[PDB]
C-alpha cells in the first residue's frame, strides 16, 4: 500500500542519523538506501550490502571526505578505493576482506593512490637505459 | 496591476517549459528502462538552469553569408507568438476576454508558420531551405485540418468564446460529444507541433542563445496546445466563488496530455515524408469533411442549437 | 526443416473484414504499443549508480598491465622476451643485461598502453607469471605521454595491485 | 523508481497554477471582491457605464440600490 | 521484485503478460560470484604408453 | 558514421545511389600477413564487431581445414553455443539499429540491456567484454567457468518474452508496415547473381543455409527451421530476424542440454599451447610452449576458402599457407561488401528514408566492409 | 578582494553548468562505438549525468573519437572539430584513437587522433569498458571544475 511506501521512506530517512544525513548522502550521493555495514578501509569509505537489490546494486560504497591530501567530499572518483574491497565491490568474489584478509607482502603498498592525471604526481615516461655509446674525452694536456 | 498578470502569465510559462523539458527527459528514461537526470539536483531539479546557462555562455556560429535581420527576426517572432496565445485562454478568467478568441489563435498560429521559412532562408543554405520548405508544407496542410475540425467542433458551442466552452462544458464532455475529432484533432496537432511521429525537419544551423529561443517557442507551443485540448474537449467546471478548483482541474488535464505527447513520442516510430502527406489528404481531410457536415447537420435535426448569447 | 514467417492470407469473411477495417479506424495496435511502453515505464529500471556501485566482472578480466614479484620481493620477470615475441600490436619493448649479482634481469620494459591491444597474449606466455593484466580499468589519463609506462610504472602498479592481481591468480589459475 | 518524476510534473503544476490564480485574484482586487464585467455587447457596455455615471467615483463596480434611490 | 500489488497489476494489464515470472533483472538466482575450484579432464594422448607421435 | 554516399535525386524519387567506401580500411589482409597464425587472430575479432565469435570461429574453421587436425567434441558444442550466443547479439544489434534510425528507441534500450547481460556472459567466459579472442585454432583457450552454463540457461529462460515485447511494438504496427513493406524489393535471380547470402536469399525465397547445407562443428546434431520470405523486402527480413532470433534460442537450449565433458583444446602440443603446470614441470612441454608462443607452428603449404554462416551471411576466408608459420595471403569474404555493392540496385525508384530503411536491413558493418 | 571573490564565484558558477551539461557528439567510426551504445544502454545510462545521448555538430560541446581514425577520414574529422563551437573538448576512446592500436604501423592509419585534434581525455582499452568510458567522462568533468577562465581573465 501506499501508507507502507511512505513509511519505508520515513524509515530511510531515520536510517541515515536524521535530517542531515539524509540530505548528505542525497546530495553527495543521489541516492538514499539503506543497507548493513560490511566493513569499512583505512581511507574513511563504509562499504554497505542489500542482497534484495537486483545484481549490480546489491553492494555500494559511500566513499571518504577526505582521502590523501584532496578534499573529496563532492569530488569522488571508482579509483579512490583499495584493490580488496575494490575485488569485493566489482563482485569477482563474494568474500568481504574482512572475512578473507589479502595475503601480506613487504612490498605491497600501504597507502592507496587514485588516478593521479592532471596533477604533480603524475608519471612521466623516461629512458630507463644507460648511454650506448662512450665518446672519447680529449686530453686536458696541451700538446705544444 | 494588468502589467502584473502579463508578467504572471509570461514568466510562470518559461519556468513551466524547462521543466517540461527536465519531466520529459525523465519520462523517456523511466519508459526506456533508464532512470534520466537525477546527478545535477535533486532527483535532477537542476538540469533546466544547467543547460539554460551552458547555452547562454556557449559560442554562437552565426554565418556569414546570411540576413542578419531575418536571422533576429525569427526566434523573436516565434517566442513572441508563442508567448502571445496563452492571453485569451480562459483558466477559468482569461486575462484579455475576446468575443473571437478561436479566430485569434487561428491567426496567430498560421503567422507563427512564418518563422520556420524565415530560418530556413536566413542561413542561406540549400538543404535547409529545402528542409524548412518541406516542414512549411506538412505545417499548412495540418493548419487547415485544425481549421476544419475547429469549425466543426464550435457549431456545439455557438460563438467563438472559449468561456462559452466551459459553460457548454459545463455537464458533459465534448469528447463524449464528438471522440472522432478529438482522435483527428490530437493528431494534427502533434503534427503541426512537428513532435514525433511527424519530427521529419529534426529526423541545425541556429546554435547557443537563438536556439534556445526555438526551443522555448516550440515547447510554450506544446503547451498551449494541450491546454486548449483539455479546454476544447476535456471540459472542467466551474464554481464562480472558488475558481481555483477549475485551475486545478485544467492544469492536471494540461499536464496529462503533454505526458501523452511525451508518451506517443517515445512508443511510435516516424512517419515518411509523403506517408504523412497522403495520412492527411486522404485520410484525415476526407473525414473532417464528413464529419463538418454531420455537425452541421445534427443541431438542426435535433433542435439543439446553442444560444449566441 | 524450413517454415514461412509471411506467407498467409486473411480471411475475407465479413466478420474478419469489420475486425481489420475496426483496427483501421480504431488505433488498437497503436494502443497495444502505448500499454507495453506503460507497462516498461511502471517496471524498476535497471541503472546502478556509478561510481559508488560497480558492473560486475571475472577474475579472468583484463586491464592495466602490471609486473609481479616474489614473496621474497625479486622481480619474477627474467628477461625473456616472450612477451615481445608474442605481441600481436608489437607494444613490448624489452632489453636485458646480466645484473650486479649476475642474474638474468630487464634493464628496459616498456609497454606502449595506446599501441597495446589488452588481449591478454602476454600472461598466457610468462613462464614465471611476471606480466599480468590487473584488474584495474580506471586509468584514464590527460595526456598521451601519460600512457607510455616503463619497468617503474609497471612495478609500480604490481605493487599496488598484488593483493587483487594474487587472488585472482588463485581464483583462475586451475583453468590454464 | 517510477514516483521521481513527480517533482519535476509538481515543478510543473506549480508554474501553471500562478496564471490563472493570479488572474483571478487581481480580477477581484481590481474589481472590489467581484468577477469583471464581461461587456461582450454594447447593451452590456451601456450597462457597464450607466453603473460608473450613477456611481459618480467613476468606478462601475460601486453598485448602488434602494437606499440610493431613497 | 519491491513493486506495489495495484502497480503489479497495472503493469500486468498494460503489458498484457504476466510480468513477475519473467523480470529483466537478476534476483539471487545467478551463481554465486565464488565457486569451488575445478579439475579439469585431460585429453586421449594423456598416455603413458602406446602413445607415440608418429601415429596421431 | 564511416559512410559516404552520393546520391542523385529526381525531385524526391531516387535515381542513382553510390556508396564511397573506404573510411574505415585499414589494410588488414597486409598486416595479417605480416602477422603469425596465433597473432591474425584478432585481425578476425575485430573485422565484424557483432559477430566477433563468429569471425574467430570462421578462422579456426580455416586453420584446422589447413592443419588437418580436429577439436574436440566439447569445444565443438561450445563453439556452438557461443556462435549462436552472438548470432543473438547480432540480430538484436541489427533489428534495434534498424528501428532507431527508423524513430523506435525503447525496443533499442531493452535489447541492449540485454546485450549487456551477453557482454557479461563474454567477459565471464574470456575476460573481454566484445573482443573475446577465446576461439582459437584446435579448440577453444580455456575451459568455461562453474556456473556458466546455469546462467545461460536463465538467460535463455528470460529471453522469450523479451523478443515479445520488442514484436509487440514493431511486427503489426502500421507505421512499421508502411516504413518496411514492399521497399527493397529484390527478386532470387537478382539477389543470387549481385552475389547475395543468408538473410537476403532467405528473404527472396531462396532456401539455402550454410548451417544446414554444409554443416560445420556440431551444427548436423541440433535441430532448428530456416525462415524463408515470400516478398523479399525489409519487413519480410525483418520477420526472418526475429524467427532466427527464436530459433537460436532453440539451439542455444540444445547445446545446454547436450553439452558433453571432455577437453577444451586438441591434444596436440605442437599445435595447441600445453597447460601450466605442465610446460613448468616438463621439458618437451617447456619447449613446446616456447616455440609456439615465439615462432608459432607452421602449416602445410596449400590454399583453402572456407565459409560459415554468420549472423550477416556467408562470411569466407581464403587463407594461403606457403609453408611458413605466418599465412602468404589472406582474404576476407564480407556479407556486407556485395549487399552493399547492391545498394543501388534496391534503392531504384524510392527516397531517401527508404534509402535508409534499405541500408538498415542490409545491415552493413563498415568494419567487414572495408577490412 | 570583493572583486576576487566575485570573479572566483562567477567561474564556479560557469563551471558547473558546463561540468553538469553535456551534449557530446559521437564520432563512431569502429568497435569502440558498440560500448558507446552499452554506456547509453540502460545500465550506466549517460542521460542521468546530464550527457545527453547524442547531439548535431553545431549544438555539441565533446566531440568522442571512438574508432579507427583514417587518412581517407581525418580530414571530415577535422571540418566538425572546426564546426564545433567554443568551449569543446575531446575524449580520445580506444587504442586506435589514442594512437595506432592493432593498426599502428597500417599505410592508411592515422597514428592518433591528436595528431589531427587536440585531446583533452584519452581513455584506454580495446574497446574500453563502458565503465571505463563513464569514468572517462567523469574525469573530464573534474577537469572542467578546475578551469579558471574569469580568475585569469581578472589578473591581466
Ligand atoms: C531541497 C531538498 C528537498 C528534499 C528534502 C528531503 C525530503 C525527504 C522526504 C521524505 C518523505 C517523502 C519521500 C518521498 C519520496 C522520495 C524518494 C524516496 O525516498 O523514495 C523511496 C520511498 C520508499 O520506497 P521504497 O522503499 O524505495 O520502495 C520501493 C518500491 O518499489 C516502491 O513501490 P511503488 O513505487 O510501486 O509504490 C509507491 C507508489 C504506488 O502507487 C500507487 O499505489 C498508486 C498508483 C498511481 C498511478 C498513477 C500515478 C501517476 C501516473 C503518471 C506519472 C507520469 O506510490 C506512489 O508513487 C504515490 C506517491 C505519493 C503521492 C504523490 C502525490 C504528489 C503528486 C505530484 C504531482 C502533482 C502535484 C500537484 C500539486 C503541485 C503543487 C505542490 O518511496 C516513496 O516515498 C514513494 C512515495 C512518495 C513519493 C513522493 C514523490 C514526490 C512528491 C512531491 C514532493 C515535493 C518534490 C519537490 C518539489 C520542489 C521542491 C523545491
Ligand atoms: C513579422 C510580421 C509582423 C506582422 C504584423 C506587423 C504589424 C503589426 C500591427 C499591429 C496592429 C495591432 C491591432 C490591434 C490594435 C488594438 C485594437 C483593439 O483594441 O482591438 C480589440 C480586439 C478585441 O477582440 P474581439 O474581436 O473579441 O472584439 C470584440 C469584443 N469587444 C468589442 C468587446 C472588444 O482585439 C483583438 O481583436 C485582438 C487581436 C489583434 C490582432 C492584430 C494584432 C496582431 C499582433 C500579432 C502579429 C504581429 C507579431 C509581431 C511580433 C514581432 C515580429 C518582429
Ligand atoms: C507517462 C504515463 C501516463 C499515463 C496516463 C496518465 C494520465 C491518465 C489519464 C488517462 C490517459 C491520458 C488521457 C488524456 C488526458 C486525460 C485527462 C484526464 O482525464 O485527467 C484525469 C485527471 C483530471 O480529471 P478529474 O477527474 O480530476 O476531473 C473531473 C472533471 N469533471 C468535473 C468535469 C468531471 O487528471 C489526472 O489524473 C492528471 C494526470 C497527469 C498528472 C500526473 C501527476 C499527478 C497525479 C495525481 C495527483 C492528484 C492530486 C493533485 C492535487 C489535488 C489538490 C486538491
Ligand atoms: C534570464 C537570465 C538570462 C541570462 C542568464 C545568463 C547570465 C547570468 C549568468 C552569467 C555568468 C557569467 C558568465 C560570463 C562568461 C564567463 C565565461 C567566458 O565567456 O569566459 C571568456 C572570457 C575570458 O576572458 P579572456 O580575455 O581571458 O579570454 C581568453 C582569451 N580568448 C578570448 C582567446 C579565449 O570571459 C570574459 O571576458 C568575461 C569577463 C567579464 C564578465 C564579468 C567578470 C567580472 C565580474 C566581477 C567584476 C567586479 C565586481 C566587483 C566590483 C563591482 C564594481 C561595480
Ligand atoms: C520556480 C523555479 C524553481 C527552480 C528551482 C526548483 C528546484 C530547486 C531545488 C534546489 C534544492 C537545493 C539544491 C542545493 C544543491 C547543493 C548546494 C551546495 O552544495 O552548493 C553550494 C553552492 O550552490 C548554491 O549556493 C546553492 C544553490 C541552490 C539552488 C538555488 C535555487 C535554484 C535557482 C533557481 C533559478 C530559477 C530560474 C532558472 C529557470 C530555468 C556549494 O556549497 P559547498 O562549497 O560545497 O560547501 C561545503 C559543503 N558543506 C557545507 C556541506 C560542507
Ligand atoms: C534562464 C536562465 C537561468 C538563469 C539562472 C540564474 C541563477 C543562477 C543559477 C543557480 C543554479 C544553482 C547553483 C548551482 C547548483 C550547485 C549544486 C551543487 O551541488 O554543486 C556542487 C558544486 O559546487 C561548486 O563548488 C560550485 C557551486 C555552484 C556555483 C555556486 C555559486 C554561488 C551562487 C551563485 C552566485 C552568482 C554570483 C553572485 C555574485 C554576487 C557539488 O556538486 P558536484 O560538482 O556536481 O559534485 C558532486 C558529484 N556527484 C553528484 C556525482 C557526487
Ligand atoms: C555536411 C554539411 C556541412 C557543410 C555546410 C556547413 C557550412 C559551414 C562552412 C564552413 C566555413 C566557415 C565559415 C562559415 C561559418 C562562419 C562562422 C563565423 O563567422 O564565426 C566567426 C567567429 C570569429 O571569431 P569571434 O568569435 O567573432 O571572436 C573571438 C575569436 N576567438 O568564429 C571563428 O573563429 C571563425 C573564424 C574563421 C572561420 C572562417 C574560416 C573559413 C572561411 C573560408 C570560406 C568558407 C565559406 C564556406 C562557403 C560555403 C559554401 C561553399
Ligand atoms: C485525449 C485522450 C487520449 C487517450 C488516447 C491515448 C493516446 C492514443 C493515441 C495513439 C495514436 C498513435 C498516433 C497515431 C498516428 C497515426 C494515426 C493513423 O494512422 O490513422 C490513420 C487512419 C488509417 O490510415 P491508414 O490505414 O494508414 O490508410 C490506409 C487506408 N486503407 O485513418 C484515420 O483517419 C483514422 C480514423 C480517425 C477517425 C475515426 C472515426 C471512426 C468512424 C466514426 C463513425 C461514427 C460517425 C458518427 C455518426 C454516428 C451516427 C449514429
Ligand atoms: C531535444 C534535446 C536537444 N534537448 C534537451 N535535452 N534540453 C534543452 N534543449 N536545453 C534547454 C533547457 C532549458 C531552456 Cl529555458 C532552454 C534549453
Ligand atoms: C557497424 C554496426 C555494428 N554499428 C551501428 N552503428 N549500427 C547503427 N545504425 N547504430 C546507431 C546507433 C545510434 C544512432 Cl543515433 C544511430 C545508429
Ligand atoms: S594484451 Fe596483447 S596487445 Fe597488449 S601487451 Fe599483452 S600481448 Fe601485447
Ligand atoms: S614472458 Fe614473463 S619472463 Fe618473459 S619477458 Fe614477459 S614478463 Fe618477462
Ligand atoms: S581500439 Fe579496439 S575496439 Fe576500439 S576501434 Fe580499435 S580495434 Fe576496435
Amino acid at each position: 500500500e501506499l501508507v507502507q511506501v511512505l513509511r519505508r521512506g520515513l524509515q530511510q530517512v531515520s536510517g541515515h542519523g536524521g535530517l542531515r544525513g539524509y540530505l548528505r548522502v542525497l546530495f553527495r550521493a543521489n541516492d538514499v538506501r539503506v543497507g548493513t555495514l560490511v566493513g569499512e578501509d583505512k581511507y574513511g569509505n563504509k562499504y554497505y550490502e542489500d542482497n534484495k537489490q537486483f545484481f549490480g546494486r546489491h553492494r555500494w560504497v559511500i566513499y571518504t571526505t577526505e582521502m590523501n591530501g584532496r578534499d573529496t567530499f563532492w569530488d569522488v572518483d571508482g579509483s579512490m578505493v583499495p584493490p580488496e574491497w575494490h575485488r569485493w565491490l566489482h563482485c569477482m568474489t563474494d568474500d568481504p576482506p574482512t572475512t578473507k584478509p589479502p595475503t601480506a607482502r613487504k612490498y605491497i603498498w600501504t597507502n592507496h593512490k587514485f588516478n593521479v592525471s592532471g596533477t604533480p604526481q603524475q608519471y612521466v615516461p623516461y629512458s630507463t637505459t644507460r648511454k650506448k655509446i662512450q665518446e672519447w674525452v680529449p686530453p686536458s694536456t696541451p700538446y705544444k | 496591476m494588468f502589467m502584473i498578470n502579463i508578467l504572471s502569465l509570461i514568466i510562470p510559462i518559461l519556468l513551466a517549459v524547462a521543466f517540461l523539458t527536465l519531466v520529459e527527459r525523465k519520462v523517456l528514461g523511466y519508459m526506456q528502462l533508464r532512470k534520466g537526470p537525477n546527478v545535477v539536483g535533486p532527483y535532477g531539479l537542476l538540469q533546466p538552469i544547467a543547460d539554460a546557462l551552458k547555452l547562454f555562455t556557449k559560442e554562437p556560429l552565426r554565418p556569414a553569408t546570411s540576413s542578419i535581420s531575418m536571422f533576429i527576426i525569427a526566434p523573436i517572432l516565434a517566442l513572441s507568438l508563442a508567448l502571445t496565445m496563452w492571453v485569451p485562454l480562459p483558466m477559468p478568467y482569461p486575462l484579455i476576454n475576446m468575443n473571437l478568441g478561436v479566430l485569434f489563435m487561428l491567426a496567430m498560429s498560421s503567422l507563427a508558420v512564418y518563422s520556420i521559412l524565415w530560418s530556413g532562408w536566413a542561413s542561406n543554405s540549400k538543404y535547409a531551405l529545402i528542409g524548412a520548405l518541406r516542414a512549411v508544407a506538412q505545417t499548412i496542410s495540418y493548419e487547415v485540418t485544425l481549421a476544419i475540425i475547429l469549425l466543426s467542433v464550435l457549431l456545439m458551442n455557438g460563438s467563438y468564446t472559449l468561456s462559452t466552452l466551459i459553460t457548454t462544458q459545463e455537464h458533459i464532455w465534448m469528447i463524449f460529444t464528438s471522440w472522432p475529432l478529438a482522435m483527428m484533432w490530437f493528431i494534427s496537432t502533434l503534427a503541426e507541433t512537428n513532435r514525433a511521429p511527424f519530427d521529419l525537419t529534426e529526423g541545425v544551423e541556429y546554435a547557443a542563445g537563438p536556439f534556445a529561443m526555438f526551443f522555448m517557442a516550440e515547447y510554450a507551443n506544446i503547451i498551449m496546445m494541450n491546454a486548449f485540448t483539455a479546454i476544447l474537449f476535456l471540459g472542467a467546471s466551474h464554481d464562480p466563488h472558488t475558481p481555483e478548483l477549475y485551475t486545478i482541474n485544467f492544469v492536471l488535464k494540461t499536464l496529462a496530455l503533454t505526458i501523452t505527447f511525451l508518451w506517443i513520442r517515445a512508443s511510435y516510430p516516424r512517419f515518411r515524408y509523403d506517408q504523412l502527406m497522403h495520412l492527411l489528404w486522404k485520410s484525415f481531410l476526407p473525414l473532417t469533411l464528413a464529419l463538418c457536415m454531420w455537425h452541421i447537420s445534427l443541431p438542426i435535426m435535433t433542435a439543439s442549437i446553442p444560444p449566441q448569447s | 526443416t524450413y517454415k514461412f514467417v509471411n506467407m498467409r492470407e486473411p480471411s475475407m469473411d465479413m466478420k474478419s473484414v469489420t475486425d481489420r477495417a475496426a483496427q483501421t479506424l480504431l488505433w488498437t495496435e497503436l494502443v497495444r504499443g502505448l500499454g507495453m511502453t506503460l507497462s516498461y515505464l511502471f517496471r524498476e529500471p535497471a541503472t546502478i549508480n556509478y561510481p559508488f556501485e560497480k558492473g560486475p566482472l571475472s577474475p579472468r578480466f583484463r586491464g592495466e598491465h602490471a609486473l609481479r614479484r616474489y614473496p621474497s620481493g625479486e622481480e619474477r620477470c627474467i628477461a625473456c622476451k616472450l612477451c615481445e615475441a608474442v605481441c600481436p600490436a608489437q607494444a613490448i619493448t624489452i632489453e636485458a643485461e646480466p645484473r650486479a649479482d649476475g642474474s638474468r634481469r630487464t634493464t628496459r620494459y616498456d609497454i606502449d598502453m595506446t599501441k597495446c591491444i589488452y588481449c591478454g597474449f602476454c600472461q598466457e606466455a610468462c613462464p614465471v607469471d611476471a606480466i599480468v593484466e590487473g584488474p584495474n580499468f580506471e586509468f584514464s589519463t590527460e595526456t598521451h605521454e601519460e600512457l607510455l609506462y616503463n619497468k617503474e610504472k609497471l612495478l609500480n602498479n604490481g605493487d599496488k595491485w598484488e593483493a587483487e592481481i594474487a587472488a585472482n591468480i588463485q581464483a583462475d589459475y586451475l583453468y590454464r | 523508481m517510477w514516483f521521481e518524476i513527480l517533482p519535476g510534473i509538481a515543478v510543473m503544476a506549480a508554474c501553471l497554477f500562478i496564471p490563472g490564480m493570479a488572474t483571478a485574484h487581481i480580477h477581484k482586487f481590481t474589481n472590489g471582491g467581484k468577477e469583471k464585467r464581461v461587456a461582450h455587447f454594447s447593451y452590456q457596455w451601456n450597462l457597464m457605464e450607466r453603473d460608473r455615471c450613477i456611481s459618480g467615483v467613476n468606478r462601475y463596480h460601486v453598485t448602488k440600490g434602494l437606499e440610493n434611490i431613497d | 521484485a519491491s513493486a506495489t500489488r495495484v502497480i503489479q497489476l497495472l503493469r500486468n494489464w498494460a503489458s498484457g503478460r504476466d510480468l513477475q515470472a519473467k523480470l529483466q533483472l537478476r534476483y539471487q538466482e545467478i551463481s554465486k560470484r565464488t565457486q569451488p575450484p575445478p579439475k579439469l579432464p585431460v585429453g586421449p594422448s594423456h598416455k603413458l604408453s602406446n602413445n607415440y607421435y608418429c601415429t596421431r | 558514421g564511416v559512410l559516404r554516399l552520393v546520391m542523385e535525386l529526381s525531385g524526391e524519387m531516387v535515381r542513382k545511389c553510390d556508396p564511397h567506401i573506404g573510411l574505415l580500411h585499414r589494410g588488414t589482409e597486409k598486416l595479417i600477413e605480416y602477422k603469425t597464425y596465433l597473432q591474425a587472430l584478432p585481425y578476425f575479432d575485430r573485422l565484424d564487431y557483432v559477430s566477433m565469435m563468429c569471425n574467430e570461429q570462421a578462422y579456426s574453421l580455416a586453420v584446422e581445414k589447413l592443419l588437418n587436425i580436429q577439436p574436440p567434441p566439447r569445444a565443438q558444442w561450445i563453439r556452438v553455443l557461443f556462435g549462436e550466443i552472438t548470432r543473438l547479439l547480432n540480430h538484436i544489434m541489427a533489428v534495434t539499429t534498424h528501428a532507431l534510425d527508423i524513430g523506435a528507441m525503447t525496443p533499442f534500450f531493452w535489447m541492449f540491456e540485454e546485450r549487456e547481460k551477453m557482454f557479461e556472459f563474454y567477459e565471464r567466459v574470456s575476460g573481454a567484454r566484445m573482443h573475446a579472442a577465446y576461439i582459437r585454432p584446435g579448440g577453444v583457450h580455456q575451459d568455461l567457468p562453474l556456473g556458466l552454463l546455469d546462467d545461460i540457461y536463465e538467460f535463455s529462460k528470460n529471453f522469450s518474452f523479451r523478443i515479445d515485447e520488442l514484436e509487440e511494438m514493431l511486427t503489426n504496427n502500421r507505421i512499421w508496415r508502411n516504413r518496411t513493406v514492399d521497399i527493397g524489393v529484390v527478386t532470387a535471380e537478382d539477389a543470387l547473381n549481385y552475389g547475395f547470402s543468408g538473410v537476403m536469399l532467405r528473404g527472396s525465397g531462396i532456401q539455402w543455409d550454410l548451417r544446414k547445407t554444409q554443416p560445420y562443428d556440431v551444427y548436423d546434431q541440433v535441430e532448428f527451421d530456416v525462415p524463408i520470405g515470400s516478398r523479399g523486402d525489409c519487413y519480410d527480413r525483418y520477420l526472418c530476424r526475429v524467427e532466427e532470433m527464436r530459433q537460436s534460442l532453440r539451439i542455444i537450449s540444445q547445446c545446454l542440454n547436450k553439452m558433453p565433458p571432455g577437453e577444451i583444446k586438441v591434444d596436440d602440443a605442437k599445435v595447441s599451447p600445453p597447460k601450466r603446470a605442465e610446460m613448468k614441470t616438463s621439458m618437451e612441454s617447456l619447449i613446446h610452449h616456447f616455440k609456439l608462443y615465439t615462432e608459432g607452428y607452421q602449416v602445410p603449404p596449400g590454399a583453402t576458402y572456407t565459409a560459415i554462416e554468420a549472423p550477416k551471411g556467408e562470411f569466407g576466408v581464403y587463407l594461403v599457407s606457403d609453408g611458413s608459420s605466418r599465412p602468404y595471403r589472406c582474404k576476407i569474404k564480407a556479407p556486407g561488401f556485395a549487399h552493399l555493392a547492391g545498394l543501388d540496385k534496391m534503392s531504384k525508384g524510392h527516397m531517401l528514408a527508404d534509402v535508409v530503411a534499405i541500408i538498415g536491413t542490409q545491415d552493413i558493418v563498415f568494419g567487414e566492409v572495408d577490412r | 578582494s570583493r572583486g576576487e571573490y566575485v570573479v572566483a564565484k562567477l567561474d564556479d558558477l560557469v563551471n558547473w553548468a558546463r561540468r553538469s551539461s553535456l551534449w557530446p557528439m559521437t564520432f563512431g567510426l569502429a568497435c569502440c562505438a558498440v560500448e558507446m551504445m552499452h554506456m547509453a544502454a540502460p545500465r550506466y545510462d549517460m542521460d542521468r549525468f546530464g550527457v545527453v545521448f547524442r547531439a548535431s555538430p553545431r549544438q555539441s560541446d565533446v566531440m568522442i573519437v571512438a574508432g579507427t581514425l583514417t587518412n581517407k577520414m581525418a580530414p571530415a574529422l577535422r571540418k566538425v572539430y572546426d564546426q564545433m563551437p567554443e568551449p569543446r573538448y575531446v575524449v580520445s576512446m580506444g587504442s586506435c584513437a589514442n594512437g595506432g592500436g592493432y593498426y599502428h604501423y597500417s599505410y592508411s592509419v592515422v597514428r592518433g587522433c591528436d595528431r589531427i585534434v587536440p585531446v583533452d581525455i584519452y581513455v584506454p582499452g580495446c574497446p574500453p569498458t563502458a565503465e571505463a568510458l563513464l569514468y572517462g567522462i567523469l574525469q573530464l568533468q573534474r577537469k572542467i571544475k578546475r578551469e579558471k577562465r574569469l580568475r585569469i581573465w581578472y589578473r591581466r
